[PDB]
């Protein structure tokens, strides 16, 4: 295990060195990307059940 | 016909079958066992499949399990078998896809055993042939998406779409809660910010250890917070290297890295292949044969057991590859936590190199591709043109998928989800299909193509 | 491969699913539908 584990620390290092992290304008637009990517799944989901729901006995009407 | 509007169609088709099927496959009920077991199980099955029990879309991914384990065995004995052992990477993925129809639907079963089988009555009939269908519907497009037809998004998509919307349905189910806050929107009692304010407008505040009042659905909105600053620092490291690049003359393109990221596919996967093992096995040993000792058997068939909780086997390997059974909020048993971060990693790390062979992305794949468009040769380096990507994709995709490993078995420490397994493999999904859907798709954009 | 020419030719296959659908209505509660 000695081996692999040199090998994995001169690796990392030079990672990190590389880039240094989403570089502000790429961190805004990835994390936005990923917010609208998690409402447009929500929402349709979500919707359906709207209908579905007040057919047996009304409680919000749909 | 190639044109993206087949394309489009066909991951429609796909999408369809899993909206139909959010109807279908339960029993719904009437008796029997059909309907889903316990932490890990579900995540793989995807979604809300009918109602609170999810039956439908495990065995894809199950099968994947299969193609792993025996390529980094790397079996060189017995001659005629090792031969048969390498093409077993794809060959044995077609017979695991037998196996998981065959074998996987006794334990996707089992969990929720609601009331014994073989009770009886003509009731069910129509439930006998919905599953037969959902085995030839779902087998048939697993096939036609390993060898020709898809578009980006196929497999991971359904697991993309179903953590957003099991997160909807958690916030907006029946459970404990006093009084409905008396608008309850499109559903139930949906974004927590409405189940906080029920009575008048805040309270949260109010508790003990300024926590536990509201932290069930506090934790789970911490979970995704944690994996949020996280998840896109690494998404946005690349590593450089394209020196040359474009044949020489002079106009030219930087070519992004696949890399430690394609790496990182394998590590996400692991964490949600190598718990599935041990569990199958674990049922599997009990119900085939009888059981003197319980360590006898195995290790991991070692206290099979209905437990203290719904991770059944309290001792064996197994047993450490689950949580604690409180998220973190117990760590001071030590034996458990040892042993859950370091057994993860180096069974990731051994499957990252597994992703080089023949199953993903190796240096010698991609020289030829270079060829056909002129690379620069790799800045030449005459042995070399091979030498420069080559020497450094085991280290990058070693080293790649390693760190993420660790981190998952502590995302479930740091404040898990109420599933504990389900957002969490999920979420890592979500983030890699977007790249997969504009990137690809070269009709430089990022806009539409839902349909287009 | 696949004894059939090609497996989708016609919509067919979804009318396969669609029967699957129907089911739903009676066995299982989605919609609060009738507990046997």
């Amino acid at each position: 295990f000695v081996e692999p584990s040199r090998q994995f620390v001169k690796d990392s290092i030079r990672l990190v060195k590389r880039c240094t992290k989403p570089d502000r304008k790429e961190f805004q637009k990835i994390a936005m990307a990923t917010a609208i990517g998690f409402a447009i799944m929500g929402f349709i989901g979500f919707f359906v059940k709207l209908i579905h729901i007040p057919i047996n006995n009304i409680i919000v009407g749909g | 016909k190639i044109q993206f509007k087949e394309k489009v169609l066909w991951t429609a088709i796909t999408l369809f079958i899993f909206l139909v099927c959010c109807q279908i496959p339960l029993f719904g009920i009437m008796s029997s066992d059909s309907a889903d077991p316990f932490y890990w199980m579900r995540v793989i099955l995807a979604s809300n499949r009918g109602t609170l029990m999810e039956l439908g879309i495990s065995p894809i991914v199950t099968s994947g399990l299969i193609m792993q384990l025996l390529a980094g065995a790397k079996i060189i004995e017995v001659g005629d078998t090792p031969k048969d052992r390498a093409l077993f990477n794809g060959a044995q993925k077609l017979f695991g896809m037998i196996i998981t129809i065959g074998q996987s639907i006794v334990y996707v079963m089992t969990g929720m055993y609601g009331d014994p089988s073989e009770m009886g009555a003509g009731i069910c009939l129509l439930i006998t042939i919905q599953l037969f269908v959902a085995g030839l519907i779902v087998l048939l497009l697993d096939e036609l998406l390993q060898k020709g037809y898809g578009l980006g998004s196929g497999i991971s998509l359904f697991i993309a779409t179903n953590i957003c919307e099991t997160i909807v349905w958690k916030a907006f189910s029946p459970t404990t809660v006093n009084t409905g806050r008396g608008m309850e929107f499109e559903g139930a009692i949906i974004a927590l910010f409405h189940l906080l304010a029920t009575r008048t407008d805040k309270v949260r505040a109010l508790r003990e250890a300024f926590y536990r009042q509201n932290l069930p659905n506090l934790m789970n909105l911490i979970a995704t917070i944690f994996v949020f600053a996280v998840v896109i620092y690494f998404q946005g490291f690349r590593v450089d290297l394209p020196i040359k690049s474009a044949r020489y003359r002079g106009q030219y393109n930087t070519y992004p890295i696949k890399l430690f990221y394609t790496s990182n596919i394998p590590i996400i996967l692991q964490s949600a292949l190598v718990s599935n093992l041990y569990v199958i096995s674990q049922m599997l040993s009990a119900r085939f044969s009888g059981n003197l000792l319980v360590s006898l058997l195995g290790t991991w068939s070692d206290t099979s057991s209905g437990g203290p909780a719904r991770a059944y086997p309290v001792g064996g390997l197994c047993h450490y590859l689950s949580p604690p059974e409180s998220f973190g909020s117990v760590l001071e048993d030590p034996v458990h936590a040892v042993v859950y971060i370091v057994f993860m990693l180096g069974s990731c790390a051994f499957f990252s190199k597994t992703w080089i062979e023949v199953s993903g992305s190796s240096a010698k794949d991609v020289a030829k591709q270079l060829k056909e468009q002129q690379m620069v040769m790799r800045g030449h380096r005459e042995t070399s043109m091979v030498h420069e990507l080559n020497r450094y994709i085991p280290t990058a995709a070693a080293f790649g998928g390693l760190c993420i490993g660790a981190l998952s078995v502590l995302a479930d420490f740091l404040g898990a989800i109420g599933s504990g397994t389900g957002i969490l493999l999920a979420v890592t999904i979500i983030y890699q299909y977007f790249e997969i859907f504009v990137k690809e798709q070269s009709e430089v954009g990022s806009m539409g193509a839902l349909l287009f | 491969e696949d004894s059939p020419g090609l497996k989708v030719g016609p919509v067919p296959v979804l009318v396969m699913s669609l029967l699957f659908i129907a089911s739903v209505f009676m066995l299982h509660i989605w919609g609060k539908y009738t507990r046997s």
